[PDB]
RNA sequence: UCAGGGUUCGAUUCCGGAGAGGGAGCCUGAGAAACGGCUACCACAUCCAAGGAAGGCAGCAGGCGCGCAAAUUACCCACUCCCGACCCGGGGAGGUAGUGACGAAAAAUAACAAUACAGGACUCUUUCGAGGCCCUGUAAUUGGAAUGAGUCCACUUUAAAUCCUUUAACGAGGAUCCAUUGGAGGGCAAGUCUGGUCGCAGCAGCCGCGGUAAUUCCAGCUCCAAUAGCGUAUAUUAAAGUU
RNA sequence: CGGGAAACCAAAGUCUUUGGGUUCCGGGGGGAGUAUGGUUGCAAAGCUGAAACUUAAAGGAAUUGACGGAAGGGCACCACC
RNA sequence: GAAGACGGUCGAACUUGACUAUCUAGAGGAAGUAAAAGUCGUAACAAGGUUUCCGUAGGUGAACCUGCGGAAGGAUCAUUA
């Protein structure tokens, strides 16, 4: 039960530069089940795993969509500015 | 304060064929553990090695004569070995049972006075067996030849005489206090 | 046969052997006293240190996990070392500034499994045995 | 390259519904137990030439 | 550590050598460059009424520090020996007990019938079927048959004791007087399991498992192996004809 | 003949039935002909030559497909003409 | 026949430099390594469409390119005049 994230830059080979909406940029690792048919982008919403580890980093588990983004205001996640 | 180990484990550890062999030995021979067997596989290997060395020596060779004859005479006193054997050429062609056969446990079976390699070990470890003036509790013993005849129940263990049993004697007074009086 | 065969030539053979022994890594290690000089543990078998921080390390492919070690300053030589914390949730049992007994993998100094750059494992805290702690034979005393 | 989490640490141990201990028997002292092994294994243990069989089988 | 060849260690119960905080010097005496002698400096520490004064456990215990790691601030000169003026005294030499799973030896925690049955080579019978020896289990409880582990008059041990090795009176029907520690995918001995999870937690020296019928996990059940021991880490050796 | 893993090899034969003389180099792969000291060099560079760390294969040979803007190849308007 | 004492020898120790060996702190810098599923080129696995590679020198975003002499471990064991 954590927040989300927002890809900022791409690295390659199980490496991607993201920008947590909270204002935390870290290198997240794609998810194994997601990577199967998900290819994180430099401009999209995602979900990464992070536990007792300072949170300085997180691994990508699943991805998100855009069209829904307009609904995100309804997602009760993004503020009146996203 | 000198001491030495008395057993040796086998190089290797899982060779069904060897494991079965050992289990049959434990069973026939009311043994307790693999060490129980391992101890003998070890005893035997040293005897065989002792033998093999000797057999490479010249015959008549004061060293070969003096120690060969001794090894043989020692091996025969315990019945482990027999005369034609009773030369070195024959010990080379020998085996573990031959030792294992001389322990208490299997003898107390072997003449009725147990009827089980079982019964035998609990009998021995429980003090009902003397080798003639002496109780012997070591199911592990090694009965020497002219000592075969002196093995018998002990002077007081009940068979062997002597009252009954801390549990039999309990039972006698078990029909005494209630059924006799109050 | 690459090697004289003269009755005399003991010195050449003896010495030629001395010269090639080096290439043996176990041999060289021993003669150079590497274990005393480079190694984090003294040339001892176990070593105790304080926990600096807890790391979740990123197990190498094709495996995928968060590993869970601590970083430890060995009291004996202030050396900094990361050590694995084995079994399920056992991190739990070690806290920052802890103390801990570390031991080798059993790999000869070479890291283990998927666990990358970690060469040691925790064995005791609460001075107190992760095993006895994990089972609940004994506790996180305090 | 580490960042990530531990939130999930010990998730299966803590989710694995505990099981009773139940109980039952004592198995036997040293040599006697060796004896039961030898009779169950070898005497027992007659075997068939069924092309074999097993020690920890179900159906 | 064993083919044989070899391979490695040796501070450590004996021998030879060396030192008693570090360095140096010296007295005595046959023998000492002695430290349970002395003396200086050097490093350390202590008492003091502050001028002074006294000290060296790499002796036995014990304590701090150190660490992965190591025992009683216990009894005795009786044994073994030593010394002295000495038969007679004195000996933390040394013995003696306590701690002591370095490690090594012996090897308990349950044996025998009976019913009862479950069974197989043997014989008889055309078959069905029946008998039968060798017995193992498995209950049903029986049934008589048992021993120290504890406990304990007495006695032994020994300087005096302890323990052992000794024994009257007690001490075995299981729910015990209650055995463990690793493993069960391959190597590798042992689940073509049941619940749970779903490349998560974990497992896994190596190869590899787990992405929803998991024989690798997590637990039970069951089974294996070694067994009063077994696992783990590490130096090193064997394996290694990879010196 | 015989050798070798084979490709091959009258020497790469006479090697477990392992012993004619002598000399040199190697002990998994990377780090690396690298660091560092010495030496030689006008210079460019050469010789000697580590480790930390890294990693479970690096590599050889033969066998077979797949595939080729390699050679002789073919076959079909799902190819061309 | 003592303290003391003349001068000497041994010479601990102390103070300052030199010497040699071994070990060890360090802002920063530049290698190599891992390594690896990233970015930019195509330098040399099918003649990789410029055969490949060695020695060496100069040069280039970067793989690399190029001359001069080698090699085939090549794409020729042949050239039939």
């Amino acid at each position: 039960g954590q927040e989300y994230a927002q890809v900022i830059k791409m690295l390659g080979n199980g490496r991607l530069e993201a920008m947590c909406f909270d204002g935390v940029k870290r290198l997240c690792h794609i998810r194994g089940k997601l990577r199967k048919k998900v290819w994180i982008n430099t401009s999209d919403i995602i979900l990464v795993g992070l536990r007792d580890y300072q949170d300085n980093k997180a691994d990508v588990i699943l991805k998100y969509n855009a069209d829904e983004a307009r609904s995100l205001k309804a997602y009760g996640e993004l503020p009146e500015h996203a | 304060w000198v001491c030495r180990k008395t057993y040796v484990t086998p190089r290797r550890p899982f060779e069904k064929s060897r494991l079965d062999q050992e289990l049959k030995l434990i069973g026939e021979y009311g043994l307790r553990n693999k060490r129980e067997v391992w101890r003998v596989k070890f005893t035997l290997a040293k005897i065989r090695k002792a033998a093999r060395e000797l057999l490479t020596l010249d015959e008549k060779d004061p060293r070969r004569l003096f120690e060969g004859n001794a090894l043989l005479r020692r091996l025969v006193r315990i019945g482990v070995l027999d005369e034609g054997k009773m030369k070195l050429d024959y010990i080379l062609g020998l085996k573990i049972e031959d030792f294992l056969e001389r322990r208490l446990q299997t003898q107390v079976f072997k003449l009725g006075l147990a009827k089980s390699i079982h019964h035998a070990r609990v009998l021995i470890r429980q003090r009902h067996i003397r080798v003639r003036k002496q109780v012997v509790n070591i199911p592990s013993f090694i009965v020497r030849l002219d000592s075969q005849k002196h093995i018998d129940f002990s002077l007081r263990s009940p068979y062997g005489g002597g009252r009954p049993g801390r549990v039999k004697r309990k039972n006698a007074k078990k029909g005494q206090g209630g059924a006799g009086a109050g | 046969m690459g090697k004289c065969r003269g009755l005399r030539t003991a010195r050449k053979l003896r010495s030629h052997r001395r010269d090639q022994k080096w290439h043996d890594k176990q041999y060289k290690k021993a003669h150079l006293g590497t274990a005393l000089k480079a190694n984090p543990f003294g040339g001892a078998s176990h070593a105790k240190g304080i926990v600096l921080e807890k790391v979740g390390v990123e197990a190498k492919q094709p495996n995928s996990a968060i590993r869970k070690c601590v970083r430890v300053q060995l009291i004996k030589n202030g050396k900094k070392i990361t050590a694995f914390v084995p079994n399920d949730g056992c991190l739990n049992f070690i806290e920052e500034n802890d103390e801990v007994l570390v031991a080798g993998f059993g790999r000869k100094g070479h890291a283990v499994g998927d666990i990358p750059g970690v060469r040691f494992k925790v064995v005791k805290v609460a001075n107190v045995s992760l095993l006895a702690l994990y089972k609940g034979k004994k506790e996180r005393p305090r | 390259k580490v960042h990530g989490s531990l939130a999930r640490v010990g998730k299966v141990r803590g989710q694995t519904l505990k099981v009773a201990k139940q109980e039952k028997k004592k198995k036997r002292t040293g040599r006697a137990k060796r004896r039961m092994q030898y009779n169950r294994r070898f005497v027992n243990v007659v075997p068939t030439f069924g092309k074999k069989k097993g020690p920890n089988a179900n159906s």
